[PDB]
């Protein structure tokens, strides 16, 4: 008599396939890519050129003196 | 032809990629006058000593004195 199959409790799980968890698609992406890229050129030009001044001030040096 | 960069863009879109970096970088120096700054510096940049010139008569222009205004004026950058 002590068999089995139970009166209740079932699901089921799933045979779904699914995960779309997207994710900045369609001209949102390429968006964050070029404006940080500029802004790593627009860092420069504030230090190169910074360092252009001291480069001639490096140079200064060498022909003030050399009588 | 419209659609012909649009039928390839998704088709093989790498090549595609490098002719839009082949433009925008043949055009552009000949653009923006951020260039002839970039030869007013690297002219004004002494290597080699400026040895100084014999006087007799004129003096058209600069006299001895180093601190006088007497030549140009490459002190735009450093105000830059």
């Amino acid at each position: 008599k002590q068999d089995m199959p139970p009166v209740g409790g079932y699901g089921p799980i799933d045979y779904k396939r699914n995960l779309p968890r997207r994710g900045l698609s369609g001209y949102s992406m390429f968006a964050v890519g070029i404006g940080a890229l500029l802004f790593g050129y627009w860092s420069m030009m504030k230090w190169n050129r910074e360092r252009r001044r001291l480069q001639i001030e490096d140079f200064e040096a060498r022909i003030a003196l050399m009588p | 032809v419209a659609a012909f960069l649009k039928n390839v863009w998704a088709k093989e879109p790498v090549l595609v990629a490098s002719f839009a970096i082949a433009g925008l970088a043949v055009i552009l120096p000949t653009l923006s006058p951020y260039t002839k700054y970039s030869l007013m510096i690297n002219r004004a940049t002494p290597y080699n000593y400026p040895v100084p010139l014999r006087d007799d008569g004129n003096m058209p222009d600069v006299p001895s004195h180093p601190q006088d205004p007497q030549g140009p004026s490459l002190e735009w950058l450093k105000r830059l």
